[PDB]
């Protein structure tokens, strides 16, 4: 894919057998998804962005598909306004920014 | 309005 | 260029006569810069992000030079924790996400 930015770079992801919409975000270190059930143990994390900080649950070794590309990595779950795919998984799918 | 998602972990 | 995402995609920008560092953020609708003076009229705006909203000043028709590339558009000024170049100016420098 070559994705221009005239519109939000929204793609379909698959996690836990479910399709969701998520934003590809080069400005995010991590991947953060809205409240959902994921398997295994979790650990606490605080993440911060433009309006302050939020508490999230960190799940490791989650299988996820991003616009058709498979990844396995860390997913944070919490009250984000939008599902965000950050650099930890954009690097797995080989994404670059080009101009 | 207008939503802007930089993010970083922690402290 | 082609920027990989192993690290944050930070570049040098020139705005209002000042050099600043800023994050190329495909997950940002807008360009948001830490407190600085800019010329012309402005209006207050609320923008949201991962931890809630902040109040900013919106200035129009501002020219920024981004890693060597000039672009013109709206710039928001306010208490953002990081300077961000969002889609409104990324489109103007021809940036795309590719994988």
């Amino acid at each position: 894919p070559q994705i221009t930015l005239w519109k939000r770079p929204l793609v379909t992801i698959k996690i836990g057998g479910q399709l969701k919409e998520a934003l590809l975000d080069t400005g995010a270190d991590d991947t953060v998804i809205e409240e959902m059930s994921l398997p295994g143990r979790w650990k606490p994390k605080m993440i911060g962005g433009i309006g302050g900080f939020i508490k999230v649950r960190q799940y490791d070794q989650i299988i996820i598909e991003i616009a058709g590309h498979k990844a396995i990595g860390t997913v944070l779950v919490g009250p984000t306004p939008v599902n965000i795919i950050g650099r930890n998984l954009l690097t797995q799918i080989g994404a670059t920014l080009n101009f | 309005v207008s939503f802007n998602x930089p993010q970083i972990t922690a402290a």
